RNA sequence: CACGGACCAAGGAGUCUAACGUCUAUGCGAGUGUUUGGGUGUAAAACCCAUACGCGUAAUGAAAGUGAACGUAGGUUGGGGCCUCGCAAGAGGUGCACAAUCGACCGAUCCUGAUGUCUUCGGAUGGAUUUGAGUAAGAGCAUAGCUGUUGGGACCCGAAAG
């Protein structure tokens, strides 16, 4: 925000005039790139399902995504990676099934 | 509880002098084969870090990008002709880049570039470019000014930024309270 | 200039002279001066005659 | 030096024996074997506290 | 253990003397003084 | 102290007797006025002769005051605090 | 008495009491601003230039007004600058 | 009693260093410490010096934090000196250091709880117990000397070992 010129409280601070730094494009280092897409879902369709993968696939289908997302977290390790994993089944059995 | 009972390493700078006059023969020898250039890069003025220090400045690695662009030079161009130029700084107080922009307008004014096919005039070296532009530390207030007193009380005012700080997040709370009460 | 004075400071940076702490070294002639001399009481003798 | 009077293989010849107690140099076949080492006392052992 | 006094031609000798036996133990009396100075301090700080 | 020396002035008829320190007299900034006076001491710091020359008076050494007073008539002489090193 | 405390405060913040505040006036205009005791022409002193983080009130200051700065305060410090006519300006 | 001692010469054992501490001397003094380094040099010397940094000048609380004058920096008692009277003796006056005691100020603890307020934030004012190398006109910093303690082979030689 505005630095308040006090030293101690919310937003404390000395205030000076402030400038907007160019944003660097090592900051975009996670983008994903058209090329980049198209390459990773025709590798996808070629490559298929790992096994956990599979079995994801059936537990999303049977016992839940609840328990699909704790086996996940249980083979990654981290939750977010689980989530992440999830989400990407889920997508996968909407456009494998519905559209 | 437990003691050092083992046997120490000792070090001792018998070289001290020595060293002294072998760096004095180095900065003497580089200075003559770099001749006539100074033995330093410009190097930008810079606030120090954390609360202890902020309240001064020294001299940083090299002049930001932005800097070197706004003082009308490039970055290749601006290392070839004897200012240190650091990437990995940025620029967020309008304060610091002027400085540094008025620094590199002087220093380009203050410098005689050679051509470099053309014959050299005779110019004398001047060894310490940190010498020549000295980092000066801000003036903040004039030395003398009018009383100007609306009963505020700077001690109430810092206890009330810190009940502030401290009483935020209840306050919050209490106001989605009043967001979700109907 | 290198040392200083009472009128002149030294080149070296925040020095003074040393201070004398006594302003005459000679104590006899502070011994003989005339308020010294008459405040203090007669003086008895170097040598005393030996008796018994 | 700090290996002065000090690179020697010499060990005490222990107690019972009708000698003083001081490491020897041990072998044979010259002066050396079984003279006394390591000792301020003895020739050609380490000075006490030796300079540094 | 053969006791050998290191006396005659068993002084000042770092091998084997006259002694047959297998094990041997030299003797001096520097050896008895130490010892009965030993004596005396196990007595005393018991 | 400069300060320990005026408060020991501002005693009811001892405010023109000369002080006397044996030992060092040292300046003190927790003082803004300071009075006239004559002190005489092995030892004055440069502030503390300059605070008392300023102020008007004279420092003077210790066989200075034994010229000027012989059996040291109108003298007060001090000790500074002593617990303080410990 | 809790073991392996760390504290997380501002680390560093060196005191300065008032008996001593102006001592760092320079002694050249020391003596000006004490003579001549106005308002409108009060002497600023940074404490944090100086290198002092609060300000405490031990001592007594003249009536002089004197603008002072600085990042922390004591109630009987600022009690005592307002009592001689001055004021204490935040900073951050 | 035991142990050492045939005789002579030369050698032969409380040392250096680090970190703490007392005492003394010296410098400066609310400060103090030039020697990491830079300058300079008749070149390991001597001479000069910027910016930092340590210690000291503020304590207290578990902590968040708060943070040392009602007053002639208080009263009472004692008190070296000095002052007045006193030709002498004696009495007064003013009182340094320091000591005892009763108070005051800071921090911590427990109560009173108001002026003001986004209604619960703020703690004005007034009380009681103790407590601290606290405040109450600073005493420190540095260097040397003799020394003490501890660690380094640690006064010298000698130990049943892994």
């Amino acid at each position: 925000t505005v630095k308040t010129g006090i030293a101690i409280g919310l937003n404390k601070g000395k205030k000076v005039t402030s400038m907007t730094p160019a944003p660097k494009i090592s900051y975009k280092k996670g983008a994903a790139s058209n090329r980049t897409k198209f390459v990773r879902s025709l590798v996808r369709e070629i490559a298929g399902l790992s096994p956990y993968e599979r079995r994801l696939i059936d537990l999303i289908r049977n016992s839940g995504e609840k328990r699909a997302r704790k086996v996940a977290k249980k083979r990654l390790g981290s939750f977010t990676r689980a989530k992440a994993k999830v989400e990407e089944m889920n997508n996968i059995i909407a456009a494998s099934r519905r559209h | 509880h437990f003691r050092k009972h083992w046997q120490e390493r000792v070090k001792v700078h018998f070289d001290q002098a020595g060293k002294k006059v072998s760096r004095r023969n180095a900065r003497a020898t580089r200075a003559a084969k770099i001749a006539p250039r100074p033995l330093d890069l410009l190097r930008p003025v810079v606030r120090a870090p954390t609360v202890k220090y902020n309240r001064k400045v020294r001299a940083g690695r090299g002049f930001t990008l932005a800097e070197v662009k706004a003082a009308g030079l490039t970055a290749a161009y601006a290392r070839t002709i004897g200012i240190a130029v650091d990437h990995r700084r940025q620029n967020r107080n309008q304060e610091i880049f002027d400085a540094n922009v008025q620094r590199l307008k002087e220093y380009q004014s203050k410098i005689i570039v050679f051509p470099r096919n053309g014959k050299a005039p005779e110019a004398e070296q001047v060894l310490s470019a940190a010498a020549t532009f000295p980092i000066a530390q801000p003036a903040t207030d004039v030395e003398a000014r009018a009383v100007q007193d609306n009963g505020e009380s700077a001690f109430r005012t810092l206890r009330l930024a810190r009940s502030e700080k401290k009483f935020r997040g209840i306050r919050e709370k209490r106001a989605r309270e009043k967001a979700e009460a109907e | 200039q290198v040392w200083g004075s009472e009128t002149v400071a030294s080149s070296k940076v925040g020095y003074t002279l040393p201070s004398h702490i006594i302003s005459t070294s000679d104590v006899t002639r502070i011994i003989n001066s005339s308020e010294i001399q008459s405040a203090i009481r007669p003086a008895g003798q170097a040598t005393q005659k030996r008796t018994h | 030096s700090e290996k002065a009077g000090h690179q020697t293989s010499a060990e005490s010849w222990g107690t019972g024996r009708a000698v003083a107690r001081i490491p020897r140099v041990g072998g044979g076949g010259t002066g050396r074997s079984g003279q006394g080492a390591f000792g301020n006392m003895c020739r050609g052992g380490r000075m006490f506290a030796p300079t540094k | 253990v053969t006791l050998v006094v290191a006396s005659g031609r068993n002084k000042g000798l770092a091998g084997r003397p006259k002694g047959v036996k297998g094990k041997y133990k030299m003797v001096d009396g520097v050896m008895k003084n130490e010892q009965r100075a030993l004596r005396r301090i196990a007595k005393k700080h018991h | 102290s400069v300060s320990r020396i005026a408060r020991a002035l501002k005693q009811e008829g001892a405010a023109n007797k000369t002080v006397v320190v044996v030992g060092t007299v040292t300046d003190d900034a927790r003082i803004f006025e300071f009075p006239k006076t004559t002190v005489a001491a092995l030892r004055f710091t440069a502030g503390a002769r300059a605070k008392i020359v300023k102020a008007g008076g004279e420092c003077i050494t210790l066989d200075q005051l034994a010229v000027r007073a012989p059996k040291g008539q109108n003298t007060l002489i001090l000790r500074g605090p002593r617990n303080s090193r410990e | 008495m809790r073991y392996f405390h760390k504290q997380q405060a501002h680390f560093w913040k060196p005191v300065l009491n008032l008996d001593k505040l102006w001592t760092l006036i320079p002694e050249d205009k020391r003596d000006q601003y004490l003579k001549s005791a106005s308002k409108e022409t009060a002497p600023v002193i940074d404490t944090l230039a100086a290198g002092y983080g609060k300000i405490l009130g031990k001592g007594r200051i003249p009536n002089v007004p004197v603008i002072v700065k600085a990042r922390f305060v004591s109630k009987l410090a600022e009690e005592k600058i307002r009592a001689a006519g001055g004021v204490v300006e935040l900073i951050a």
